[PDB]
DNA sequence: CCGAGCAGCATCATTACTTGTGAGCGGATAAC
DNA sequence: GTTATCCGCTCACAATGCCACACGCGCTGCTCGG
């Protein structure tokens, strides 16, 4: 009843995606799915409509590392070692690498289903910041975020309209910097 | 008779083949990954590099 | 007195001696070492005398 | 679509005859 | 065994000054960008 950990091997700059087919091509070249159980590299997908990158937009939890439900053996190590662009196998000794523990796992797949369930449009605002404004009612205006929402979205912002300062209820789509 | 001399035709051979056998690891693994009979034997190989 | 001196008697383990000499830190197992070595010779691909 | 910018890369084995000297360190070698 | 002794090996560290002239000095599949 061998049961296949979770270990983490580092990827390069702008590989990860290519590395994990390769894997997977390598895997079914030598069968050995019953050894290496999935190769994951989590992402995020936020989502901004307008502002350059529009309608959504693609990061990962981090770059570089590519996690594996390998098992431990050197057949298995150097099966993920002869692979195209990979560094060692991330974790302690070298030839006797570390699985990462199943609490990491717990905690990345939690993380997982959050971004998933979600579509976070990261980039987010804060109270007490200053912004100008682009929208036709108030071209060029500058005012300073009171409130922020992400359901109603909304941005309470208080501008100053009338001599006295107000609140408004400008969405997103019309923020300036910040 | 111990040290031989090394034209500019050996070397440029020899620049050659060594430029040569990057994309033949690049060219390999490539049709390795790649599908095996739905190509023509036109861009498996990047010239770029040689 | 080299063969006093010789740490192994083995063929395999002095395959995965010469295995760590060559680079160290790595798993001393026979394949790996075995393609090291007839990889560092014996191979028209990454060598050749002339 | 497709051109222009761009973000972090050993890009396998990328090897590499000395140059001459000094200092230090891990380990053989011997005294108590 | 201890205890120090010394030794083989490793690694750092130095390489005339000027000049003059010449030549050259990111990239590459991600990012963005409309």
């Amino acid at each position: 009843a061998p049961k296949k950990r979770w270990y983490v091997v580092q990827a390069f700059s702008g590989f990860e995606g290519r590395v994990a087919t390769s894997l997977r091509e390598h895997i079914k070249l030598h069968n050995m799915e019953d050894l290496f159980g999935e190769v994951m590299v989590p992402t995020e997908e936020v989502v901004e409509i307008r502002g350059g990158q529009r309608r959504k937009s693609e990061r990962k939890f981090f770059p570089g590392y590519v996690l594996v439900q390998m098992v431990m053996n050197d057949a298995s190590w150097h099966l993920v070692r002869s692979v195209p662009r990979v560094m060692g196998f991330i974790g302690g000794t070298s030839d006797r690498p570390a699985p990462i523990s199943d609490k990491e796992v717990d905690a990345i797949m939690n993380r997982l289903q959050q971004v998933g369930d979600k579509p976070r449009p990261k980039t987010l605002f804060e109270p007490g910041e200053m912004v100008r404004v682009n929208d036709g009612p108030f071209a060029d205006f500058n005012g300073v975020v009171e409130e922020v929402d992400y359901e109603k979205s909304r941005l309470k912002v208080s501008v100053s309209i009338f001599g006295r300062a107000t609140p408004v209820e400008l969405d997103f789509s019309q923020v300036e910097k910040a | 008779g111990n040290r031989r001399i090394r034209s500019v035709g050996e070397m440029a051979e020899n620049q050659f083949r060594v430029g040569l056998v990057r994309v033949e690891r690049a060219v390999k693994e490539r049709l390795s990954l790649g599908d095996l009979d739905t190509l023509m034997p036109q861009d498996m190989i990047n010239a770029k590099p040689i | 007195e080299t063969l006093r001196v010789d740490p192994t008697n083995d063929r395999l383990s002095a395959l995965v001696e010469i295995y760590r000499m060559m680079r160290p830190g790595e798993p001393p197992t026979r394949e790996a070492a075995e393609s090291l070595f007839e990889n560092l010779f014996f191979s028209e691909d990454r060598y050749d005398l002339s």
